[PDB]
């Protein structure tokens, strides 16, 4: 369809043949998930989404700089509380965020590349995506990994610059850009279903605080207190030189993503900012809403013929590296880390037949997700993964942080309050699956109690009680390095200008 | 209704405040 044109297919096919090539002569920061769910979030709520990653840097550095001294993942559990209950209970975790947040979200945005730039199915494009990546994996595409990393990530990031302006010379400039965004929405909103009726103008038009980070604390898609904290807690699950290029590359993605995001929405609007159920369900597959096709959208509908087929193929292959990478990091941990433990005898094949066949497992329960995915927080991705991870990994942060400060904390104390964290979180993770989130179209039927409160303010509440418990059983129970420092505030500083440019 | 060039350099000189505290503090006692 969009790539039927010779030209495309001939770039794609010859950047998997030299991918597979470099795999046989064998014989990264940013991947296609963040550059669909980025751009999305972008187009749907405007771009206080870069209020995420901007605050993460200000805040990782900062705990990558003032605990540093003071503490010198789940390592330095194992050596603090030691056993095994704690270090079973961790991969568990770390398997299923994988799943959820790292293997189901890849193919989702995989599907969601596929089918904008061939037209297909989400599982006629997750098959040809998985078959590739079976192809890829089985020609040691993890033998190369970090050599053949950095070309991907000097590509990936380079183009995704050539799409920027070519995004951002379709909307008369960084100026125009911020005219036309809030004035661009749907001219359909009218909906065939009687029950649906005439769509209000809350949300089909582009929200009024589309130009400020800080959105109101109380009625706001990133509240800016939540946003903080929920990301300050979030961030700890999720030399120094290097973490100064990875705020670098983290400051970029507001102008290379989150904006050219929002400009798919008013370049399209029919279809990225689509609100009508069964409108959204002919452009996208599901009925909740789409922004999610907003990079996919525009690198196929906007690049030239040539390289558009190249941006296809890069972010399908960043996409496949980190896929493969992820499934051979879970078939490690499982067969390194819990089966093992049910089998001591420590088989000599079955240690990998057991690998291979829990890969091929979350293959198929991945797949299974996939449909929840793709209508997951109003079908915005960057949404999903960050509610998933607030329901998830605030627990594990609140026993990290205060076994790395509070002595008395106890090793059953602090499994004790990660099963409750644990527990506590999947009783927003599975009511608001299972029941769905939905858009202003179709509001879910969640209690408000459970959906009332934003994701990030549920990360806080979860982290407190988390620490709470935790606290509480363990009571209860029984007894050149200055140029560095330069670089790394002139980059802090160049962040906070950032943040107040856009505030 | 301060300019966003404003904005930013009011957050650069506020942040470039808290650096100096943070070196003064240090300078004067450990």
């Amino acid at each position: 369809a969009l790539i039927d044109n010779p030209a495309d297919i001939l770039v794609i096919a010859a950047y998997f043949l030299l991918v597979i090539g470099v795999g046989l002569w064998s014989m990264s920061n940013i991947g296609s998930g963040h550059f669909v769910g980025l751009a999305g979030t972008g187009a749907a709520s405007g771009l206080a989404v870069a209020g995420f990653e901007w605050n993460a840097l200000f805040v990782v550095l900062l705990l990558g700089w003032l605990f540093a001294p003071v503490y010198l993942m789940p390592q330095y559990l194992r050596k603090r509380f030691g056993g095994r209950r704690i270090r079973l209970y961790l991969s568990v975790l770390s398997l299923f965020l994988y799943i959820f947040t790292k293997i189901s979200v890849d193919m989702f945005s995989g599907a969601v590349f596929i089918q904008q730039a061939l037209g297909w199915n989400i599982y006629a494009s997750v098959i040809a995506l998985l078959g590739i990546t079976m192809i890829y994996t089985v020609t040691g595409g993890l033998a190369a990994l970090m050599y053949t990393d950095t070309v991907q990530t000097f590509v990936i990031l380079g183009g995704a610059c050539i799409l920027m302006g070519y995004a951002f010379h379709e909307v008369g400039g960084y100026s125009g850009l911020f005219d036309k965004y809030l004035g661009a929405a749907t001219s359909l909103t009218v909906s065939e279903d009687p029950a649906v009726g005439n769509i209000s103008s809350f949300c089909y038009r582009p929200r009024p605080d589309s130009y400020h980070l800080l959105r109101h604390p109380v009625t706001g898609d990133l509240p800016w207190p939540a946003l903080l904290l929920g990301l300050t807690i979030v961030s700890g699950w999720y030399i120094k030189a290097g973490c100064i290029l990875c705020g670098y590359l983290k400051l970029t993605p507001m102008f290379l993503m989150v904006m050219p995001g929002m400009i798919s929405r008013i370049l399209y609007p029919d279809e990225v900012a689509c609100v009508v159920p069964e409108v959204c369900r002919r452009v996208c597959g599901t009925e909740v809403g789409c922004s999610n096709i907003a990079y996919p959208r525009l690198v196929v509908k906007l690049m030239p013929n040539g390289l558009r087929g190249l941006m296809l193929a890069v972010m399908l292959a960043a996409l496949m590296s980190s896929l493969a990478s992820i499934f051979n990091s879970s078939s490690t941990l499982f067969t390194m880390d819990i089966y093992t433990r049910l089998r001591p005898r420590a088989g000599d094949r079955e240690l990998l037949l057991v690998g291979r066949l829990w890969v091929v497992f979350i293959v198929v329960v991945s797949v299974a997700w996939l449909p929840v995915v793709q209508a997951a927080q109003g079908g915005q991705l960057f949404d999903y993964i960050q509610a998933v991870s607030s329901y998830l990994a605030p627990p594990v942060s609140a026993v990290f942080v205060l076994a790395l400060f509070v002595p008395r904390v106890n090793e059953q104390g602090a499994f004790w309050g990660l099963i409750g964290g644990l527990l506590m979180g999947l009783a927003r993770l599975i009511p608001e699956f299972s029941f769905g989130s939905g858009s202003c179209v179709q509001p879910s039927a969640c209690p408000a109690f459970l959906c009332g409160v934003h994701y990030l303010y549920f990360a806080i509440v979860l982290f407190f009680c988390s620490g709470l418990l935790t606290l509480t059983v363990s009571l209860c129970t029984a007894p050149w390095a200055r140029v560095v420092n330069l670089n790394a505030l002139l980059m802090m500083a160049v962040a906070v200008f950032l943040w107040g440019f856009y505030a | 209704n301060l300019q966003p060039w404003m904005q930013g350099l009011i957050a650069v000189a506020v942040f470039l405040v808290l650096v100096a505290i943070a070196f003064a503090v240090n300078h004067f006692w450990c």
